[PDB]
């Protein structure tokens, strides 16, 4: 391969031989695009005039009141689609095109991805077929409406992989997060790296100083790593990832394999996972289905291994509260998934009010979708 | 490992191809599977292809039959207990063999009487750990050789492989790859088709699994008896 | 008064004497703020880092394919709240503050405004009470959640006016559109004028030439006039307003008083209205409740009178189609209200494909809210 | 217009305040209202305050009684037919008087026997058209003078007004504003309270409307008889 399919001991390409050529072709197509000023130009242009980039950096001044910590917010919810997802999905599509693809393959549980793919497909004109199980509504319609072809997850991931296996010549696979087999993990990060880059330049302007720490929820790690990336080299600023603790780690009904899983081999990669005592892959509970990935990004497992990044957790109630709080004090409705992250920042300041800290959480999306449930 | 060697010996001294039928371990439940294999074996089967929990339904079936990774190794020993010659192949996924240590797994394999193991999700490009650990414990690491194959891929599977190749036939031979075994075989015509094609034999995947699900309520065996008998006869010459 | 409460023969301050001092105070507070570089600074700043401004100008390239007309889109849906409303609501709030107000009064039918007010109230910390009738859901919760105090329209407008009448000293009234009595019509325009200003600069960049025409739907005229304003002096570019034709003008079940109403006196203003043969105010049907205002902006009635602006109409089916079309060809889901506008542009090009025209419609909002119905 | 003048004449020659009871036209329905007014009048009422479709419920009530803007002018004439002296006031909203021409409306008013008209939504700052058209057809344009009043507002209502002022009392007099009429009067105490206060009289808004809705099923009149009688007596001196 051209790139390093491994982040420490996490990563690899654990997929049937049949899919290796597909993957090899993809890394070649990516390494090429990566250096093409044109590809960049379009992607950048598309991000700009269609998606909405750059995203604003709102500075919360009400919730922090009473404490000595300033909370900045990265408005990934002010982006077309209302979620960071509709970001890398474009670059992948552009990639699919550069490769000569005429169709897109994807899957989803809630539909958040099924939409991004659909919306990205429609604009770029690509035949897109999404895979959904029983969790299958407002998006099924949303997806179909957008031309998409609606057809657990680990299972839904197989069907997808199966399909692609025999068709990759024309159809391309759109991984939903920064997980899966190489070079996906590396691809989705690059197509989500502007988030941190913008965050850096922005904060540098508003406070001529880098943040103390940057919090970001983690379902697969795509949004998290998107924010982290450009700050890795900046040792001063800390990186905090937040996994869904569900009803509580000590209850077993949670979703934080990164810190309570156990490295295994599935999803074409080698990283921490939610599995039984003898190797059976399991689920990951959380109020926000947008965070039900029973695994995590290999670069996240590695970043935490060398202690470069700290990963904490947050239960349902914690997020549910941080959710209502944002509404009432900032007039912003965050995604139950995004809450988790913001919910940790609150605790961070609440526990040490006299503590002077300038942190910024990543708001990966709006909460309009979780309004029904949170209700 | 040397078990396969032997099989491909007497098999040639009879100018006939090998017919390895695949099936899920403890599919119907446990005792039934322990029987299906018994039949498959005396029906004509030369080798064996046992997968650990169409094929999908096979798993779903077994699962609903309380078949833990420990319950099978029990069957693997039992089976081997009555059949010391028939080679046994195992179909697994990285995580399972990785779970409780890679070596520990392979070591347990030599302990039950397994001959070859193929990890469906472990490409030649990430098999080192699995390859060595397999060889170390005298286990033939079977690698799949698909259509979109290459020259290097052909050279890699011929060098790293052992026991037999999971299928070209000329290059695989030119490279000295373990007797290639062709595996879409449902009719005696394809069986003999492969033999003549150059393959040391054929494997009937789900092909046989169906016969097991199309009689789920009628303990079927007779169907497997014949189905196999036929398939086998087709290989003879 | 300091300003001109009249646009030709349309406008005025037809409200009980009791409310005159309130109005007089408001115009004074506005004329003052209008010239305060600070007030501007904040408003601008708030618009920027909180709401999302500037809004992108996406250039549709798929729907126009096959014809000679380039369709540009003003992404007012990429704004916090997903509608242009959450724009003037801020400046009004800032105004309320500058005046010393601690509470906000408002009303709504669907809730679109009730939210903007709520969201604007929360951020600026103002006690807000919205008035709703029976049409009263996802927003009632959305509103309450945001601290708002949930309590026909012409009727709902009275209750509101009544309240304010005796309390204006502390509570301020937040008009929902560019209608009502002076200086509201003039106020809401100024707090919605950046839309066109941005549109001008943007198009000037993408095509170094002003648009041929600019389409914008009209329920009250706030979004329309927001887009029109800065182009009025530009005689070359045409201004097209689109009122909801409902089931069809010839059916009586529509909502276009501007061109099929009859000047009357209500809502504290003198302009066209939906009334019976002997003066009784009526309703205005349309699939999009966000366009059920039985009247229109006096400056719109005037702009059309001197023939400076052209106003057309569009039925339900027309919008419903222009709706699904945007989804499938641009991956964008527009508001059923915004459809109407875009639905006219389509017809404009469909009828004369060989016609070379560069027009831009105003997308006042996302369609996520109308997804249930359109379904 | 001169009707009010007359009323404030004999009213003074008796050192007593005026008691004008308000009510919605055709509220209960039509014949009932035509009666309520009859009673209100002989009950003691000096003037009249008729509004065209608590007060809210009054409208809702009337509405559900098929009361078109034409049905009232019928009542206005009928009423005037039996009572040529009692002054009649009208409460309206711009649109109604604007609907079919401003003058046309006022002209129709002089035709039925209306004396004064007050447009609830027409401030002194936008009454010109209504003021002139009213004067032109000999109709007293009544303007409301609220609490948050001014000096100019006080000067405007004293100059533009006529018939009577809808209520200071010293300035309104100093400015020469038509006899001010105070209008939260529900008890005889407030009636005499205003008279002494300086007001040429008082008006009982919804106060009487209630008595009409608290007996909707019991054609009430007796209650209005007394209620008014009382109120009136309180004005005497
Ligand atoms: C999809 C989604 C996530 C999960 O994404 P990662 O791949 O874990 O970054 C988090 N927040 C929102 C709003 C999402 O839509
Ligand atoms: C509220 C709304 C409208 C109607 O607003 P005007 O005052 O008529 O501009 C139109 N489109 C959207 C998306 C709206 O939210
Ligand atoms: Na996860
Ligand atoms: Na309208």
């Amino acid at each position: 391969t051209l790139l390093n399919p491994y982040f420490g001991e996490f990563g690899g390409m654990y997929v049937p031989q049949i899919l290796m050529p597909a993957l090899n072709q993809l890394e070649e197509a990516f390494v090429r695009a990566q250096k093409d000023p044109e590809f960049q130009a379009q992607f950048a242009d598309l991000l700009k005039n269609y998606a909405g980039r750059p995203t604003a950096l709102t500075k919360c001044q009400n919730i922090t009141a009473g404490t000595r910590t300033t909370l900045y917010l990265k408005r990934e919810d002010l982006l077309h689609g209302g979620a960071h997802k509709t970001n890398q999905v474009l670059g992948q599509a552009l990639l699919a095109k550069r490769m000569g693809k005429s169709e897109i393959i994807a899957e989803t549980g809630a539909g958040q991805h099924g939409v991004a793919s659909a919306l990205a497909s429609a604009l770029l004109g690509l035949k897109c077929r999404i895979y959904m199980g029983a969790k299958d509504s407002p998006n099924v319609f949303r997806m179909r409406l957008m031309g998409a072809e609606v057809i657990t997850l680990k299972d839904a991931c197989n069907e997808a992989l199966r399909d692609w296996s025999g068709s990759y010549e024309t159809a391309h696979y759109m991984l939903g997060t920064a997980a899966g087999p190489h070079p996906y993990p590396t691809i989705v990060r690059e197509f989500q790296r502007m988030i941190g880059e913008e965050t850096k330049a922005q904060i540098l302007d508003k406070e001529g100083r880098l943040p103390d720490a940057v919090i970001a929820c983690v379902g697969g790690g795509s949004n998290a790593i998107g924010m982290f990336a450009d700050f890795i080299n900046d040792t001063s600023v800390g990186l905090i990832g937040v996994e869904p603790g569900g009803h509580g780690i000590e209850t077993g009904e949670h979703g934080a394999p990164l810190k309570h899983g156990r490295v295994g081999i599935y999803f074409g990669m080698k990283a921490p996972m939610m599995q039984t005592a003898d190797g059976q892959i399991e689920e990951s509970y959380s109020i926000s289905a947008g965070l039900d990935f029973p695994s995590v990004g290999p670069q996240h497992a590695y970043l935490n291994s060398i202690g470069r990044a700290d990963y904490v957790s947050i239960t349902d109630d914690e997020a549910l509260e941080a959710f209502k709080t944002l509404c009432r004090h900032e007039g912003i409705i965050p995604a139950l998934e995004s809450s988790h992250a913001l919910a940790h920042a609150l605790k961070m300041m609440r526990e040490q009010p006299e503590k002077e800290q300038l942190l910024v959480v990543n708001l990966s999306g709006r909460g309009d979708k979780d309004i029904f449930t949170v209700h | 490992m040397e078990r396969y060697e032997n099989l491909f010996a007497q098999l040639n001294d009879r100018r006939e191809g090998a017919f390895v039928p695949f099936v899920t371990l403890g599919d119907p439940g446990i005792e039934q599977s322990l029987k299906i294999i018994d039949t498959l074996i005396d029906a004509g089967a030369d080798a064996l292809e046992l997968g650990v929990p169409t094929i999908q339904n096979a798993n779903l079936r077994a699962f609903a039959a309380g078949v833990t990774p420990a319950q099978c190794f029990e069957m693997l020993a039992l089976i081997r207990e009555k059949h010391p010659t028939i080679p046994i192949g195992l179909l697994m996924y990285a995580n399972l063999v990785f779970n409780n240590g890679i070596d520990a797994f392979y070591a347990r394999c030599e302990q039950v009487g397994v001959d070859s193991v193929l990890v469906a999700d472990v490409p030649v490009e990430e098999s080192a750990p699995f390859r060595q650990a397999a060889l170390r414990h005298n286990i033939a690491p079977i690698f799949i050789c698909p259509p979109n194959a290459d020259d290097d891929l052909l050279r890699q599977v011929a060098s790293y492989g052992r026991g037999y190749t999971y299928l070209l036939i000329e290059k695989l031979k030119e490279y000295h790859a373990a007797p290639a075994l062709q595996g879409g075989i449902s009719s005696p015509e394809q069986v003999s088709a492969a033999v003549r094609a150059g393959a040391a034999g054929a494997i009937s995947g789900s092909a046989i699994v169906k016969i097991i699900e199309k009689n789920l309520a009628s303990p079927m065996l007779a169907e497997l008896r014949s189905f196999v008998s036929a398939m086998k006869a087709a290989s003879r010459a």
